[PDB]
């Protein structure tokens, strides 16, 4: 920026006017602009070199907000961080990156990627006969890692505990730790004799995700991102089969469990000898020299009550020392002891599996430190319109509450009119309706609702059935059953228990009358439940997702608050204001301003052996 | 035979029980109460109710950043 007269308008621009640079003379096929101050990346879909410059920014920049024609991405420290360690310098990156932009790279940029690219690759981890050693292949680094005052070919010992504490130890400082595994050489542990049966097939970017995890031929530790349905499952059989070592799965659920297990053994040659599950009903472990141990952070993460059955399986999982360990919805590893299993827990190579990278605390940039970085992650809208996932007509209804309860509404405390503005008639009527409509239309109903009161209050009205925790193993799975092969049962209102890690391929329609506040991963969860539907190819097929919200309340805050991630994504929700044809519809559920009253009053009602004969 | 200068509020039950509160903490803001819908407020006030209402209404609202 010399000699460069600014514009009438750059007053508008604090600091973010870029016009003091000139355009290179091939912009017409330059599809990049990169951003100077904040890091952002605009990249044109709809322009020569888009394919070849859409997957090295996903690599090296992470995606803020991917719409149809113009993608965002946005470059970081933990971005680059994740780029340096797969083969790439910052002189291929500039090369690249000259090659690729409309505009030459800034000074400042040049800095900034400098600054961070040239401090890795000096520290590796390596595990011996269940001990952590800190191997390093060169002494030099002792000078200055050995006086630092948290740090105490050369292998010194390590607390297993303090790997938490020494890998953000090493986050702070110039080198950050990597953790490979070299299968192919590691013969200490014994081999797991597991492959892919035919029937198997690998989606376009399931091998894509493969190949930028294998690139290098060495088995890296890292997090896969994939929308929920994408394939989690088989790429966690795929890796477990290429790696062959033994392999512990953890995952947030008993019926997740399950159907893990059986998608394991549908999808690859596991032999039922090799295969343990290990959930509160069952604790049996394979006999076999290597398996596959399934079982869940509540199983793995306790530390003071423990079965004596679950205390002998502990003492087997701690005693030997694993090879693999893959995490299912990892976004719940950096809780308050949940990583503790990671520094407790021995193994070479760490995975995570997660649709969503981010979670309500800060405690999501330790999952850098925790498990490593993240390595690929996938686009909503483009499998939509390739035909990998289905299409949804997201809906937001806004219900008016009436006069009567919102009279109420004014005076009640914070905690009644939760309770309040989610049990107003209006919704039961919408409800009903839109019930009957889409029953009429065939289509299968998931009714959410976190308020176990309000989903009680719903079913007994409805005459439907409810599933909340205090439903059995039993009885829920013969309500899926029936609502999946029963001609009669079309719609079901199931709860926060059946929000993420469950498979439903029938699934078609989801409503949503009450929501666990502005919990954004859960909202991306819920709509995992029909991104699966068997009839999700036929032409002309659009799933359906309704948000019931109550205007002119905070509801409607939690509820814009809620949706920022989907929105980021692509999927765009539609506000329907009126539902045609509802007054035509037979019954309506709470129509008579006594039936009104009545719940109004209701709903605010709610708050010596020879002397045992004695006894 | 009888004329009072004031303003006319037409709104909804929702805005009716937000503005009947209002009065109730400040008697001074509606003059009366006309139907479930109208309410008649005094001229001086409806520029600083307008401000305070939307102040209000802000709550209900996820204005980001
Ligand atoms: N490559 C594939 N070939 C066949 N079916 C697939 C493939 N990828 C995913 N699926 C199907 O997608 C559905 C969801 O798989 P799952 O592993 O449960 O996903 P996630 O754990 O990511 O929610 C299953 O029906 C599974 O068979
Ligand atoms: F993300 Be899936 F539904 F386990
Ligand atoms: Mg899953």
């Amino acid at each position: 920026p010399a000699d460069f007269v600014p514009d009438s308008v750059s007053g508008m621009f604090r600091s973010h006017d870029f016009s003091y640079l000139r355009l290179r003379p091939d912009h017409a096929s330059r599809p990049l602009w990169i951003s100077p101050s904040d890091g952002r990346i605009i990249l044109e879909s709809f322009s020569p070199l888009a394919e070849q410059a859409q997957d090295f920014l996903v690599t090296i920049a992470e995606p803020i907000s991917r719409p149809s024609h113009i993608h965002e991405y946005k470059i970081t420290a933990y971005s680059l961080y994740a780029a340096v360690s797969v083969g790439l310098e910052t002189d291929d990156i500039i090369s690249v990156l000259d090659r690729l932009s409309k505009v030459p790279v800034a000074e400042s940029i040049i800095n900034f990627i400098k600054g961070a690219t040239i401090s890795y690759g000096k520290v590796k981890l390596v595990i011996k006969h269940n001990r952590y050693f800190v191997e390093t292949t060169q002494a030099d680094i002792l000078q200055m890692l050995l006086n630092d005052s948290v740090i105490g070919v050369h292998s010194f010992e390590i607390a297993n505990e303090s790997v938490e504490v020494v890998k953000k130890r090493c986050q702070e400082i110039d080198y950050p730790v990597l953790e490979e595994y070299d299968f192919r050489n590691d013969h200490r542990n014994p081999d797991l004799d597991i492959d892919l049966k035919p029937s198997t097939q690998i989606r376009p970017y399931q091998e894509k995700s493969l190949s930028k995890m294998f690139g290098n031929g060495r088995a890296r530790s890292g997090i896969i991102v994939l929308p929920c349905g994408a394939g989690k499952t088989l790429v966690g059989i795929t890796a477990a089969c290429t790696i062959k070592k033994s392999v512990i799965v953890l995952c947030t659920s008993s019926v997740s469990v399950m159907q893990w297990r059986q998608q394991f053994l549908q999808w690859c040659t596991l032999q039922p000898e090799n295969c343990a599950v290990f959930t509160s009903d069952n604790k049996e472990m394979f006999q076999t020299e290597s398996g596959l141990v399934v079982s869940t952070y509540s199983m793995v993460a306790n530390t003071r009550n423990r079965s004596h059955d679950s205390q002998k399986v502990m003492d087997f999982l701690t005693g030997r020392e694993w090879g693999f360990i893959i995490l299912d919805e990892v976004h719940v590893v950096p809780a308050a002891m949940f990583r503790r299993v990671v520094s407790t827990i021995a193994a070479h190579a760490k995975l995570g599996l997660t649709a969503t990278l981010v979670r309500e605390d800060d405690k999501i940039g330790d999952l850098n430190f925790l498990i490593g970085p993240k390595l690929y992650e996938a686009n909503w809208m483009e499998l939509s319109q390739k035909g990998h996932i289905a299409n949804v007509q997201c809906a937001e209804v806004w219900c008016p509450m009436t006069a009567e309860f919102y009279q109420e509404y004014l005076r009640e405390t914070a905690r009644k009119r939760m309770l309040l503005y989610i049990m107003n008639p209006t919704k039961f009527q919408a409800c009903q309706f839109l019930i009957q409509y889409h029953e009429r239309r065939g289509d299968k109903i998931i009714v959410f609702s976190d308020n176990v009161y309000a989903l009680q209050e719903y079913a007994l009205k409805m005459g439907k059935p409810f599933i909340y925790g205090s439903t059995p193993q039993q009885e829920r799975m013969n309500i899926l059953q029936n609502f999946q092969y029963n001609d009669q049962i079309n719609t079901i209102f199931l709860s926060k228990v059946g929000d993420t890690s469950i498979d439903l391929p029938e699934a078609t329609c989801l409503i949503q009358i009450s929501s666990h506040y502005g919990s954004r991963r859960q909202e991306a969860q819920r709509l995992g439940r029909i991104l699966r539907a068997k009839r999700r190819n036929d032409e002309g097929f659009n799933a359906f997702f309704y948000s019931l919200v109550s205007k002119d309340t905070q509801e409607m805050y939690y509820s814009t608050k809620r949706q920022a991630f989907l929105v980021d994504q692509g999927y765009a929700f539609k506000v329907i204001t009126h539902l045609h044809g509802m007054e035509n519809i037979p019954n309506l559920a709470y129509a008579s301003p006594r039936e009104r009253r009545e719940l109004l009053q209701e709903v605010l009602l709610k708050n010596h052996p020879l002397i045992r004969k004695m006894y | 035979a009888r004329a009072r200068k004031g303003a006319l509020v037409q709104c909804d039950p929702s805005i009716k029980a937000l503005i009947l509160q209002i009065d109730a903490k400040m008697s001074d803001i509606v003059l009366e109460e006309l139907d479930d819908t109208h309410l008649l407020v005094n001229p001086s006030k409806v520029e600083f109710v307008k401000h305070e209402l939307n102040r209000l209404l802000s709550k209900n609202i996820y204005n980001p950043m």
